[PDB]
């Protein structure tokens, strides 16, 4: 259930889980339905707000009903912590074969990364 | 304030189209998906496909439905519609718009009306309206029989609307391509023929009204 | 296709009692955490009314009378208590994947206690005559159980020909049913005798309700 992703920061991200998929193959994302992905991390500060970007066949959109509180779902220098995190894709959302979805987060960034293998599909 | 409005029923003829059409408001149109779903008077439910709004892409039908069927929009007219080709006896039934939830969790929660339409090539016949009065109780049933016409559908109303407890319209029946239906109408026996009872037909396919007071024989 | 099964198809319950419906689909239509049936009432002449969504969400405006539960393929409504409005058809119907379907339905009916059918007669009416028909109707109304007989006598004789027959569905204030029965006839049929007869045949008693006219 791992995949492959890109640390565009430090490499604070160990992993990265989504139910279904595997490694660098088509990870599905069906619109209308829940998309739950499970990312560890080890950040280096002491301290969180999560910002989205998402490339649709280069329509560059940040995300919609993103709930940006990191502590609504899981910290200090030196070691690790694990958040299961939960986006609720709208029905509408228009169907793409080549999306680059890009994730990151008190004095600069915690935790980076870069998925490019979701398909939008349904 | 949420409300979807369809274009009124409808006569066919086999080999015809139609197009029938679903306005919506009260709502951004282009965040919600529009489903479209067949009902037929002997049977149930059956999910016809969709359209989406925020993309325009092409729609996705049900196998059933694929190739004589056609989901379109005016966006800017808040308005999706439904064009049937080549109509044939199977297609006679009611259809309706039905708003998708802004994800699938939340089901169709946004209905029309719905759009009964009719395939067939007998003629449009307006009714004839004729008073049922009780032959030469506290209370006393007075009826109207309306006979004789094609498409459905008709409304009956007593006084205007102004009576309307102690009413039954029934369904009607279908005879050699004509329907024929009544209503009965019941109030207290002091208050008929002394307060006057009348019937208000309607049958808009043939743009017929006609009232009927019903006096005793 | 997922296939949902209703059972039972239909139910007759109690003011004040309990209704439930069963729905079972053919595969799980759960995904991601979420349970996707929805259900759905029709009263006649009316579109589908969204009750609960994503199997166990009341809709907001509907009352928690209505109760979903279930999850993965073994779905059910509870309505309890049920009331003379609820007299209606249920529909569940899975979101989970294309194409969305409905199961066939389950008619609840209302039970309440026995009524025997006001009955009335009425002649053709002299309009009617002049373009050459006559049609004689009779209204049962608001009787209960559904279930009745109508006869139809002409100087004493029975007839069997030219006679329609329409039901109302249950009403949604006091659960009774109503029917008519319409004999129709030639003005010169009408003309050839003197005495109509209804009568209404019905559980409430072994005496049919007779209502008589004469033409003069």
């Amino acid at each position: 259930d791992q995949v492959d992703v890109k640390d565009c920061a430090n490499h604070e991200i160990k992993k990265v889980l989504v139910p279904g998929c595997h490694g660098s193959e088509p990870c599905i994302i069906h619109r209308g339905k829940p998309f739950q992905l499970e990312a560890l991390f080890e950040a280096n500060q002491n301290s969180a707000k999560i910002e989205i970007k998402a490339s649709i066949d280069g329509l560059e959109v940040d995300v919609p009903g993103i709930d940006p509180n990191a502590c609504h779902y899981m910290l200090v220098k030196g070691q690790q912590y694990d958040i299961k995190y939960t986006w609720n894709v709208p029905k509408i959302a228009p169907k793409s074969e080549n999306v680059v979805v890009t994730v990151k987060v008190d004095n600069g960034v915690l935790a980076c990364a870069i998925a490019t293998h979701a398909k939008i599909r349904d | 304030q949420i409300q979807l409005v369809q274009s009124g029923p409808e006569l066919k003829k086999p080999g015809e189209t139609i197009k029938i059409s679903c306005k919506a408001s009260g709502y951004t149109f282009t965040n919600y998906g529009m489903n479209w779903v067949k009902q037929t008077p002997g049977k149930g439910l059956k999910w016809m496909g969709w359209i989406n709004p925020y993309t325009g892409e092409e729609p996705s039908y049900a196998d059933d439905f694929k190739g004589r069927f056609a989901f379109s929009l005016e966006t800017s007219a808040n308005t999706a519609y439904l064009q049937i080709n080549n109509l044939n006896n199977e297609d006679m039934a009611t259809y309706f718009c039905a708003r998708g939830g802004f994800t699938d969790y939340y089901g169709m929660d946004y209905w029309g009306q719905g759009t009964s339409v009719t395939v067939s090539s007998a003629k449009t016949t307006p009714p004839s309206v004729y008073p049922l009065a009780p032959g030469s109780n506290s209370m006393v049933t007075l009826g109207c029989l309306v006979k004789g016409y094609f498409p459905e559908p008709v409304t009956v109303t007593w006084n205007s609307g102004s009576a309307s407890s102690g009413v039954h319209t029934f369904p009607a029946v279908l005879q050699s391509d004509l329907y024929t239906l009544s209503s009965s109408v019941t109030v207290p026996s002091s208050t008929w023929p002394s307060e006057t009872v009348t019937c208000n037909v309607a049958h808009p396919a043939s743009s017929t009204k006609v009232d009927k007071k019903i006096v005793p024989r | 296709d997922i296939v949902l099964t209703q059972s039972p198809a239909s139910l007759a319950v109690s003011l004040g009692q309990r209704a439930t419906i069963s729905c079972k689909a053919s595969q799980s239509v759960d995904y991601g955490g979420n349970s996707y049936v929805n259900w759905y009432q029709q009263k006649p002449g009316q579109p589908p009314k969204l009750l609960i969504y994503a199997a166990s969400n009341l809709k907001s405006g509907i009352p928690a009378r209505f109760s979903g539960s279930g999850s993965g393929t073994d779905f059910t409504l509870n309505i309890h208590p049920v009331e003379e409005e609820d007299a209606a058809t249920y529909y569940c119907q899975q979101s989970n994947e294309d194409p969305w379907t409905f199961g066939g339905g389950t008619k609840l009916e209302i039970k309440r206690a026995d009524a025997a059918p006001t009955v009335s007669i009425f002649p053709p009416s002299s309009e009617q005559l002049t373009s050459g028909g006559a049609s004689v109707v009779c209204f049962l109304n608001n009787f209960y159980p559904k279930d009745i007989n109508v006869a139809w006598k002409i100087d004493g004789s029975e007839r069997q020909n030219g006679v329609l027959n329409s039901w109302t569905d249950q009403d949604s204030k006091d659960s009774t049913y109503s029917m008519s029965s319409t004999l129709t006839l030639t003005k010169d049929e009408y003309e050839r005798h003197n005495s109509y007869t209804c009568e209404a045949t019905h559980k409430t008693s072994t005496s049919p309700i007779v209502k008589s006219f004469n033409r003069n």
